[PDB]
């Protein structure tokens, strides 16, 4: 914002957050919601992800770690950060020991930019 | 808008971020129940919130809406004694607004809190609503005034369907008369706000805006807003449907929703339930997806369609949210995350989707041909799990032709499907299935100096979509013209155009057939 | 969790039972074609026997 | 002269009172807000009503004081005779198409003028002679000062080379 420059933030790791407030909700007194998880759990991201972004004074380009816990993608603390996100990179145990590093699902992955608008005819083909 | 205070019911006890609770002021008035409250930050301002708990005690719980950092405790609270109000109409059209009403900056007003049409007021669906997509339009038709759900994974084409289907209406909407226009209002509940600027930009680009308007609660916003959202929504389509007009309401996504109303009803100590969800989160979607209808001849005949979207996680169809939609809405469109990274985009799942009133919402001469599709894909996908039959090979080029990333016109999706039944795109391969189909629409092969003498049916003349929709294709005015169209097609790009396969075996042809081809699958 | 897994599981023989009943269906056609045979058969080799 | 509808309610054909109000039309969007106006007060557009709206999308400009893109008065003027036979259950008729037939030849669209000219003498048996000879005017008229079709697709032999904008 105020030095209007292209910045760099690096989160390791993302689930260590909500995991943190995970704690201190159920010692504030409030009822966990699935998976023990604290009932802010998608406003507690919201606030902190949307203000990593690229303003217009600005830009952010924040690369950040999601853990998976117990390799259960449908687990709320990745599920909820997934929405959020522009280049979602999944990583796979199988693929990881199969010999394949780094260890990137291609299929569960996706991109907003993978696109013939924004890169290339020859690179989306 | 600023709110109209009325008296002084409270101060503020508690908070616990979006939520808190009030003790009476002197006197015990004791707030309405589901009304508005704005709470004094400071002198000069206000913060909003809605009224959930009238306790025993005299106390009220409050979900806070506006300047959330600002509440405290202590603070006065005036009431309005009135239901949430939000302006409604035409001028709100081609803008962003929050579920209280307020602009964001990039008219008689309307209940958001409201009873459904009841029986005697609504009519049978029989006007059509076309997506743009030959793979929904024929299978999974949508009707004006229907619920028609969409479920899938993430990144599986769940938004770009349903906004693509708003920009199809653009093309009629120019058109026809502004009677039967097709308003739409995009919902984005807990979505982030740089895709909501991109969706704003896509829909302005495409002319989307003056026939649309875009409610929104980001994930930056509270819960008691993302609550809100589709309420507001329904209100904005509603006074078009209570003054004779048809509107579409997308709701992306009713997932959020969920979550946002969980939250607010575990932080006031409702007691929850299946997934830690309430007891009423069915009755939340319930009202809000029967407020959707086709009214009566009665009462203007105006419609809201709704198009609710439902995350799945992994293809789980089992979780208590998705199950509670898909049990109210009329079917749904079901889009596969294998069908998606396959190829087939929109990956829509044909065999799980279902649409529950599709034979009367679809068009005379749509239902003509979509009749037949059924037939053969039936036997297709038999034949395909269990040597070329004629379903075998006509089957598979409907396949190729339900691929495409922006929506189809009318006249140019239902022509390119009756080449398919009738047996046109025989002879010609699977791979070249879009390049025939876009010399078709763009280009034609019969003008294209030689074999023409066509009287008055060409795939130039635009016009000619509204008198297919009247009389349909099999009809003895246009059967013996349109026929001649796709004899002289199919003949001169098997000849002229089709000849290159045999030849082309060489670098810098075969990477040049490929360019052209994949550029194909874009434009329909 | 489990819930995904053992629905993969079953997906997997869902899979199993398509590609072998694939080979059911075949070697019909070919036992269909087979049994033009036994109607025949066993005259031509008579003077074989002696 | 009594109508029921879907239900079995009593309903208002006192039709000529709103036929009044669609020919004081002026800009053609105005005749489709009549007509919500009369199915909200229980009155159903009769055969006439939609002859008398048909005249005001001929007679009139386009929508209102500002221009629309793309304006089309044969797609709205067709629009209106899908909803009257499929969805109402009411053959237009002879004065009906006669009203699209003079479109064709004011606006200039005489490909479309072709079609329909075989859509009135098929089935409703009529040959109107009048705009037949100023719609076949300007088929000719395409053919000897130009062409008459786009004119820059037509020519232009692709084969391989076609452009994908
Ligand atoms: N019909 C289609 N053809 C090609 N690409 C598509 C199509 N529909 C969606 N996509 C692509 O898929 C990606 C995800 O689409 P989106 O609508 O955001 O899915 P979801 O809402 O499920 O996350 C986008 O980058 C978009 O370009
Ligand atoms: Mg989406």
């Amino acid at each position: 914002d105020v030095e209007g420059q292209d910045v760099l933030l690096f989160i390791d790791n993302i689930f260590r957050f909500t995991q943190a407030n995970s704690e201190v909700s159920a010692l504030l007194g409030r009822i966990p919601a699935a998976v023990g998880y604290q009932p802010t759990l998608a406003e507690d991201l919201g606030q902190l992800q949307e203000r990593i972004t690229s303003t217009t004074k600005g830009s952010i380009t924040s690369v950040q770690a999601v853990y998976v816990p117990a390799d259960d993608i449908t687990d709320p603390a990745p599920a909820t950060t997934f929405s959020h996100l522009d280049a979602t990179t999944v990583l796979d145990r199988a693929v990881a020991e199969s010999g394949i590093y780094p260890a990137v699902n291609p299929l569960e992955c996706a991109s907003r930019i993978m696109d013939p608008d924004v890169i290339s005819v020859d690179h989306y083909n | 808008s600023f709110f109209k205070t009325t008296e002084m019911i409270g101060y503020v006890h508690s908070i616990d971020g979006t939520i808190a609770t009030l003790i009476p002021a002197p006197g015990n008035p004791g707030v309405a129940y589901n009304t508005i409250i704005q709470i004094q930050v400071s002198p000069t301002t206000f913060a909003a919130g809605l009224v959930f708990n009238l306790e025993k005690d005299g106390r009220i719980g409050i979900i806070l809406m506006d300047n959330i950092t600002e509440v405290q405790s202590g603070q006065k609270v005036m009431a309005t004694g009135q239901l949430l109000h939000i302006p409604v109409g035409a001028g709100v059209l081609g803008k962003v607004v929050n579920p209280l009403g307020h602009e964001v900056p990039v008219s008689t007003l309307g209940k958001v809190d409201t009873g459904a049409p009841n029986i005697v007021s609504r009519s049978p669906v029989n006007y059509n609503l076309l997506t743009g997509f030959k793979a929904v339009d024929t299978m999974i038709p949508i009707g004006r005034g229907q619920r028609e759900l969409i479920v899938g994974d993430r990144q599986t084409g769940k938004t770009s369907i349903a906004v693509s289907t708003i920009i199809n209406q653009v093309r009629i909407n120019q058109q026809i008369l502004s009677k039967n226009a097709v308003i739409s209002i995009y919902v984005s509940i807990g979505q982030r706000c740089s895709n909501v600027a991109r969706i704003h930009r896509l829909l302005q680009s495409y002319g989307a805006l003056r026939y649309t308007t875009v409610m929104a609660a980001t994930a930056a916003e509270p819960a008691g807003l993302q609550y809100l959202a589709p309420y507001a929504g329904v209100t904005m389509g509603e006074y078009f449907m209570n003054r004779g007009r048809h509107c579409l309401c997308v709701y992306d996504d009713l997932s959020k929703q969920a979550v946002a109303y969980r939250q607010i009803s575990l932080l006031l100590r409702r007691p929850p339930g299946r997934e830690a969800y309430p007891g009423d989160v069915f009755y939340l979607h319930s009202r809000l997806l029967e407020r959707a209808a086709m009214l009566s001849p009665g009462k203007g005949g105006g419609s809201v369609t709704a198009l609710p979207i439902v995350e799945t996680l992994s293809n789980d169809v089992t979780a208590y949210i998705v199950t509670n939609v898909i049990s109210i809405t009329d079917g749904q469109i079901y889009l596969d995350t294998k069908l998606f990274t396959g190829g087939q985009r929109p990956a829509v799942n044909i065999g799980l989707s279902v649409s529950r009133v599709g034979s009367s919402a679809q068009n005379a001469a749509m239902k003509g041909v979509a009749g037949k599709l059924k037939g053969i894909l039936a036997e297709y996908r038999k034949l395909a799990a269990d040597v070329q039959t004629i379903p075998m090979i006509r089957g598979a080029r409907f396949v190729a032709l339900f691929n495409q990333k922006q929506p189809s016109y009318f006249m140019n999706a239902i022509v390119s499907l009756y080449a398919c039944l009738n047996g046109y795109l025989d002879d010609v391969k699977v791979q070249y299935v879009k390049f025939y189909e876009y010399l078709l629409v763009h280009r034609d092969l019969g003008i294209m100096y030689g074999t023409a003498k066509n009287k008055f049916f060409y795939m130039y003349v635009q016009e000619l979509n509204y008198l297919i929709r009247f009389f349909t294709l099999n009809s003895p005015i246009l059967h013996g013209e349109l026929e001649e169209m796709l004899k002289q097609h199919t003949h001169l790009f098997l000849q002229h155009y089709q000849s290159k396969m045999n030849a082309i075996k060489s670098e810098k042809d075969v990477k040049a057939l490929k360019n052209l081809l994949y550029s194909c699958k874009r434009a329909v | 969790g489990k819930l995904r897994l053992y629905k993969e599981k079953l997906e997997g023989y869902n899979r199993f039972y398509s590609i072998v009943k694939t080979i059911k269906m075949v070697t019909l056609a070919k036992y269909r074609a087979a049994q033009g045979r036994i109607r025949t058969r066993d005259f031509s080799l008579r003077y074989t026997e002696l | 002269a009594k109508k029921y509808d879907l239900f079995g309610y009593e309903v208002d054909t006192n039709t000529a009172p709103w036929i009044e109000k669609i020919k004081k039309c002026k800009y053609y969007d105005e005749a489709g807000e009549v007509l919500v106006n009369m199915n909200v007060s229980n009155c159903p557009p009769d055969i006439a009503t939609y002859n008398a709206t048909l005249q005001c999308i001929y007679q009139s400009p386009s929508k209102q004081s500002t221009p629309v893109d793309n304006e089309s008065k044969f797609c709205a003027m067709m629009d209106l005779l899908e909803e009257m036979q499929h969805r109402n259950r009411l053959k237009p008729n002879e004065e009906s198409w006669t009203w699209v037939m003079k479109e064709c030849v004011k606006s200039g669209q005489f490909r479309l003028g072709y079609c329909i000219q075989q859509v009135m003498e098929t089935e409703c048996k009529g040959c109107p002679a009048d705009l037949v000879k100023a719609n076949e005017a300007n088929a000719q008229k395409a053919k000897t000062e130009g062409k008459e079709h786009p004119g820059h697709l037509s020519q232009q032999a692709g084969l391989f080379d076609v452009k994908v904008e």
